[PDB]
């Protein structure tokens, strides 16, 4: 049972359209953080509820 | 009907090229695209699959990005860093008064193009590079064009200074590819003008921008020397006066043949 | 199984960050946070590979082997030698001479490990190529089932800074995976001169590629499963540091007479 | 429609074109009767 | 030899086609297929339905409209043009004599000389259930070309969310001796020679595999032996664990 | 004939020279030779632990 | 081509038939003469006196004797050397395709030289020969084995014969039904 | 809100075929079928409308070209209205257009609701199919599974934008099924021909498992891998067995 479940985690895990590695400039406090993406542009963007 | 067979025509699709870096296995190849970033694609239906090699351009689907033909190999312009003038403007025969020097080009030249069997059979080399020299115009000019017309060859003038690129391996691109060029286009003369912006024995061959220069004459001397060969490649030199040129150029396996003109 | 397949990009792996996280740059020059394979771990994997990637899935689909070659800043390649010493003849003594420096330590490690030294990295021929001297070189190449990879030294005579130097370095590391090789140099001596005054740009790569090679032979312990074979025709325009010993051993001449 | 991207063209087998859009990607296309190969150059819109 | 290439389309199209309609067995649903048979390969990619009504009665009398073939055709050659006519198909599953005028009329106006892909709508071969048939005539032809079935790689994909040995191999020779025995026995009733000597030859042509079979018998002998090696290696593995298993078992109870 | 050049033997007692067949093994003595090896090892290694 | 159009009368008829008769006994394709009497002329033309010859060269083979076709049949046809080459030809041919469906009805394909000899009515020397002339016009495919004195035959004969052919071949087609079964029962089974 | 849009496999196969070819130029056709009652949308059949060499528009809509193919449809015995229209649009299945909001706007208002389904073929060759069907406007389910009410509500005071993805599901009828799954002479032929290849072969075979154990087996002794060794031998294992069983 275990096994069929973990070659399914694996399945879910890999199709993704991949995540951009970015630099916090600096920290706002209304929760909001500052980052200048490697390839991208520069946004402000909506920290995590839970981070 | 040929309006209506237009319409046709343009309804299919681009269909994007690349070039083969190197071919991973009989099924996967691995591709630098002339159109993207670096891909992993395969075969189609009824592929070549033992012919693409570094650097032959070849045709990619848009979506299916597997191989749907092989093109020859091109990665420079063939147009104006070659000038192509098929046959020659004159006939070997109808310059006569120069005529020792029709004769000894003409024995060197046409016949191992013509029937490479004969040094074949023998087991002597076919001849390698052949050396004009003396001043432009006193009919030095005449008797290069007129050896490619009877031959049938492509007289192929490069200008030297612009085998002068300023990026990386630019320079070692443009003359392999006159080389590879003169294999699928064969029989054909590759004249290289002056070997003195690209060869020659420079100030004293220091450092001062004349390591362009060296890695220029690097290149034609390591694929002489090589296990690369000139078959139904023929180079000829042209320079305004010969004691002006590397002794390594001096060398029989670069040049053997070495014609004067009085 | 049938989702991981063809046709796939390429990009390059920075380093795995922990488990079923790697850092992936995809060869668009966009550079992605993904997961990583969980047929692989971090005893199973290497941080810098040449990676296959999915077009849309973006994640580590397999692992390629590295690999240098591209249209930018060539190197040649040469697979399959042909030639078989004792092409030209008179070269009785230096067919001995050449035998005991490259093909040697390859075949036999054992000889060197009894005697108690270390084989020497490096061998100088001086002399013309073409006459006899590159014809036994490639001989070499065939009988110890070597790739034969031909540098011209004044190729990266590129005129940026950046991609050439980083590629010899590459170059090399792609020569000892696949060993045994020949790293066979066309004209070290034009990267033996090097600026000594101001010239600002434009003469500023000989000086890279020649610390290059320095930091390498000096900097790691001796080993030879690769052989790096330099030829030379301007004997005075070398510079010391070369020459010296430890490393570069074996100056094999080529005759004249 | 209007406009289109222009293009310049490095190869002329016998309805084949190569040409070199404005986009830096390079595409294997067959020609038209609206084309004729002698139009088909750099320095040509 | 041509070769017959059938898309999933075509025949769920036939199916369909035969359903809606209730098609019985004295009428036969007709309609066109399409794609290029332009290449010695024959592709079918496409296909379409035709008003078709059939008495089989009489057998001369049936209903069929050219004209609904013809002003399809610009339409569907508007959109793309590898949608070209290319033949027909019916349900078939057997030839009629309704069959032969029907194939003498799309020959005019198909460029190509058309197939006849007979469609079963019972599926009562086994294996596969179509046949592609060719008319053509000099004596009428009628010869079975070869079938296999393809798709574009997101139909093939698409297939696959929708749907998501040894005795039936066995059981298809049973059938097979059977069946053609059924045949031969008919074919000599109705008789009472050519023929009887065609398939003579195919079957003059586990008796012969019997000498072969002696050194096959040393070759699995080998294969026995990697197997017995295989289960072994397993083994090992589940002793390796078991001891695992075992100490880790007997720490926990004691603290 | 001794050295195994060529595949023949001589049939002394006949005064004749006569055929010989080359191949008289096939690569499954080379192949379980080694797995004897790897299971021997790996066997006599896991009788101690259990123990 | 003449049976559905092809307008004739009997003079252009017993030309065709004429020709057809000699063409046929002086070749030695086309199997026997069996076949040629089973197509029709003998009720469209004249019956015997030069349509004697067809008959006559069918009991030739089957006795054996080459001097009963030469006495019975006249000059215009008898001159010819071809004929009498090719008549041996013929003699080997319906006697061994016959036996080669006969012997074994699983496909086993051997024939020995004695067996060929009984069955032609010749020496055992002069089957040697015909049979190694045979395979070297292919009219036969397999080879002599001198030795051994068993001939291995491989295929290239046709066979449309009935009246043996559909006797054995129900049998072949019986006897894999039960075999198949067989097996199929116990493998089914577990 | 929540409808189940039952896709033929007729309508499915259809659509990726053509739509695969038809990129990057965009292509669209129109939808057959009926709605029942609510909760239920059937399409029973597509139909492809011609292209257009730099994408189809809500000016390229030709009613004659939908009309003479209805009509002649009808003398088969098919008889449907218009239940929605079919686009490709590389880079939509989670987001519209603005022009593609308002091109569902007219055609919504003809039918009685209507979808526009969104096929994307880039990521159908990935193995996954991408679709989705967007509806937003209407009365169907947007009152019986739709703080409180809240999107119909924003919806009618304007200035507002929601896509509106629906729910899908896919069958036709179970002889197409049967059908389908009987394209796999056939199974008898194929299963010979592979046995007969596997012995020629399994000279390689023999030897290149030596190996693949033998790798494993010294792994193992450096490291005490039990787990590779496992696969690794019910692998080779497996398909001894399948070779041998054929003969």
């Amino acid at each position: 049972n275990d096994k069929v479940r973990f070659i399914k985690d694996e399945l879910r895990l890999l199709q993704e359209p991949g995540s951009y590695v970015g630099e916090v400039i600096k920290i706002v406090s209304d929760k909001k953080v500052l980052v200048k993406v490697q390839p991208e542009g520069k946004y402000i963007v909506d920290v995590a509820k839970d981070i | 009907d040929k309006t209506e067979n237009d319409i046709k025509a343009l309804q299919s699709i681009g269909q994007l090229i690349g070039e083969v870096m190197k071919e991973l296995s009989e099924e996967k190849y691995i591709v630098k695209a002339s159109s993207g970033p670096r891909y992993i694609v395969g075969v189609r239906n009824s592929v070549d699959r033992s012919k693409l090699k570094k650097g032959v351009r070849v045709t990619l689907d848009i979506t299916t990005l597997t191989i749907m033909r092989i093109l020859p190999r091109e990665t420079d312009p063939l147009v104006y860093n070659m000038t192509s003038f098929e046959q020659g403007e004159i006939t070997f025969d109808g310059i006569g008064g120069l005529t020792e020097q029709i004769r000894e080009l003409r024995e060197v030249i046409e016949l191992p193009l013509k029937n490479p069997e004969i040094f074949q059979r023998v087991g002597i080399k076919p001849p390698k590079g052949v050396l004009l020299y003396g001043p432009p115009g006193t009919g030095k000019t005449l008797l290069a064009k007129a050896v490619a017309a009877t031959i049938g060859a492509n007289f192929i003038f490069s200008p030297a200074s612009g085998i002068v690129d300023k990026y990386i391996g630019e320079s070692a691109r443009i003359i392999r590819e006159m080389f590879a060029y003169a294999k699928e286009h064969e029989p054909c003369i590759i004249f290289m003008d002056e070997v003195d912006a690209i060869g020659g024995r420079r100030f004293s061959e220091g450092t001062s921008a004349d390591r362009e220069i060296q890695r220029t004459l690097m290149e034609l001397l390591t694929q002489m020397d090589g296990f690369d060969n000139l078959g139904q490649t023929k180079i000829i030199m042209a320079t305004n006066r010969p004691d002006t040129l590397d002794p390594a150029l001096l060398r029989p396996g670069r040049l053997d043949r070495k014609v004067e003109i009085p | 199984k049938r989702i991981q397949s063809v046709p796939l990009v390429i990009g390059q792996f920075l380093e795995p960050i922990d488990q079923n996280t790697g850092i992936v740059s995809s060869t668009t020059g966009m550079s992605y946070v993904v997961r990583i394979l969980s047929t692989l771990d971090r005893e199973l994997l290497k941080p810098s590979m040449s990676v296959a990637l999915h077009r849309h899935s973006n994640a580590l689909v397999d692992i390629l082997p590295p690999d240098s070659d591209s249209s930018i800043s060539v190197m040649g390649e040469n697979e399959k030698p042909d030639v078989t010493y004792a092409d030209v003849g008179g070269l009785d003594m230096q067919k001995q001479e050449i035998r005991e420096a490259v093909e040697l330590p390859l075949v036999q490690a054992d000889l060197y490990e009894q005697i108690g030294i270390d084989p020497p990295r490096g061998v100088l021929l001086y002399g013309p190529p073409g006459t006899g001297k590159t014809m036994l070189v490639k001989a070499v190449a065939n009988s110890t089932k070597a790739a034969f990879i031909r540098v011209n030294g004044s190729e990266f005579v590129h005129k940026y800074l950046g991609e050439g130097p980083r590629m010899v370095r590459d170059v090399f590391r792609l020569a000892r995976e696949n060993a045994p090789s020949i790293i066979f140099i066309d004209e070290v001596d034009s990267i033996a001169t090097k600026r000594f005054d101001a010239q600002t740009g434009s003469d500023r790569e000989v000086q890279r590629i020649l610390i290059e090679l320095l930091t390498q032979m000096d900097g790691f312990d001796q080993s030879t499963n690769v052989k790096v074979i330099m030829a030379t025709n301007r004997a005075d325009t070398l510079d010391p540091a070369l020459l010296r010993p430890g490393r570069l051993d074996r100056k094999i001449e080529f005759p004249s007479l | 429609q209007l406009p289109y991207l222009v293009a310049n063209v490095v190869e002329v087998v016998g309805k084949a074109a190569v040409v070199k859009t404005s986009s830096r990607q390079t595409v294997f296309l067959p020609m038209v009767g609206l084309v004729d190969p002698d139009k088909l150059k750099p320095n040509d819109l | 030899h041509e070769k017959v290439t059938i898309a999933p389309l075509v025949l769920l199209s036939a199916l369909d086609h035969y359903e809606r309609t209730q098609t019985k067995e004295n009428k036969r649903c007709v309609g066109v297929i399409l794609g290029d048979a332009n290449s010695s390969t024959i592709r079918v990619t496409n296909s379409f339905a035709l008003p078709f009504e059939e008495d089989e009665k009489n057998s001369d009398v049936w209903f069929l409209d050219h004209n609904y073939i013809e002003n399809m055709n610009e339409m569907c050659k508007k959109i793309n043009a590898k949608e070209k006519l290319i033949g027909w198909y019916h349900s078939g599953p057997k030839l009629r004599a309704s069959d032969l005028k029907i194939n003498e009329l799309f020959k005019k106006y198909t460029q190509n000389n058309p197939l006849l892909l007979i469609v079963d709508v019972k599926q009562q071969g086994v294996g596969l259930p179509t046949d592609a048939y060719v008319a053509i005539e000099q004596e009428k032809t009628f010869l079975h070309l070869p079938c296999t079935i393809e798709a574009e790689e997101a139909e093939e994909i698409g297939v696959e969310h929708l749907l998501r040995i040894r005795l039936t191999n066995q059981l298809k020779s049973l059938k097979g001796l059977q069946s053609k025995l059924k045949d031969v026995v008919e074919y000599l009733d109705k008789v009472i020679h050519t023929i009887l000597g065609k398939l003579q030859d195919v079957f003059n042509l586990n008796n012969l595999q019997k000498a072969l079979t002696v050194k096959t018998n040393d070759e699995l002998m080998v294969i026995y032996i990697s197997n017995l090696v295989r289960s072994i290696i397993a083994f090992d593995d589940l002793i390796e664990n078991k001891i695992q298993n075992k100490k880790i078992q007997e720490q926990r109870v004691k603290d | 004939i001794l050295d195994k050049i060529f595949y023949g033997v001589l049939d002394q007692g006949n005064g004749w020279l006569y055929v010989y067949e080359t191949p008289n093994q096939d690569a499954t003595y080379d192949s379980a030779l080694e797995l004897v090896g790897q299971l021997n090892k790996v066997v006599d290694q896991l009788f101690e632990k259990a123990s | 081509t003449l049976e559905p159009s092809t307008s004739i009368t009997l003079a252009e008829r017993q030309q065709l038939a004429y020709d057809l008769s000699i063409s046929a006994l002086l070749g030695d394709k086309i199997y026997n003469f069996g076949e040629l009497l089973h197509h029709p002329i003998m009720e469209t033309i004249v019956n015997d006196s030069n349509y004697d010859w067809l008959f006559q060269l069918l009991n030739a083979l089957t006795v054996g004797d080459f001097d009963k076709f030469d006495s019975l049949i006249k000059v215009q046809i008898s001159k010819i050397p071809i004929l009498a080459q090719h008549e041996s030809f013929l003699r080997q041919k319906i006697c061994l395709m016959t036996l080669i469906e006969t012997v074994f009805v699983k496909n086993i394909r051997m024939l020995s030289f004695e067996d060929i000899s009984k069955a032609t009515h010749l020496p055992k020397d002069n089957v040697e020969h015909l049979v190694m002339r045979a395979i070297s016009l292919g009219l036969l495919k397999g080879s002599i084995d001198q030795v051994n004195e068993l001939v291995t035959i491989s295929w290239v004969q046709p066979r449309i014969i009935s009246g043996d052919q559909i006797t054995k071949m129900k049998d072949r087609l019986v006897e894999w039904n039960d075999q198949v079964e067989k097996l199929g029962k116990k493998m089914e089974a577990r | 809100t929540k409808e189940t849009v039952y896709i033929s496999s007729i309508a499915l196969l259809k659509m990726l075929k053509h739509g695969r070819a038809g990129v990057p130029m965009e292509v669209m056709g129109l939808m057959l079928g009926e709605f029942v009652d609510d909760y239920t949308v059937n399409v029973v059949d597509v139909f492809a409308m011609p292209q257009s060499g730099t994408g189809v528009s809500v000016e390229a809509v030709d009613d004659v070209f939908q009309a003479k193919m209805m009509d002649m449809l009808k003398q088969t015995g098919r008889d449907q209205m218009v239940v929605g229209w079919y686009h490709s649009h590389p880079g939509f299945g989670c987001w519209l257009s603005s022009v593609d909001v308002n091109t569902q706007k007219s055609f919504e208002q003809l039918n009685s609701r209507a979808v526009a389904v969104v096929v994307d073929p880039i990521q159908s060759v990935k193995g996954k199919v991408v679709i989705d069907a967007f509806r937003l406007i209407d009365t169907g389910a947007l009152i019986n599974n739709l703080l409180n009410k809240a999107n119909i509500q924003a919806l009618i005071h304007g200035l507002n934008r929601h896509y509106y993805s629906l729910n899908i599901d896919y069958h036709k009828t179970a002889k197409e099924t049967k059908m389908l799954m009987n394209l796999h002479y056939e199974e008898k032929e194929e299963s010979n021909l592979a046995a007969t290849k596997s012995m020629v072969k399994i000279a390689e075979q023999y030897s290149k498992r030596i190996e693949e154990e033998k790798e494993l087996t010294e792994e193992e002794l450096k490291t005490r891998p039990k787990k590779h060794l496992s696969e690794t031998a019910d692998e080779t294992l497996e398909n001894n067995i399948v070779s041998v069983l054929t003969a």
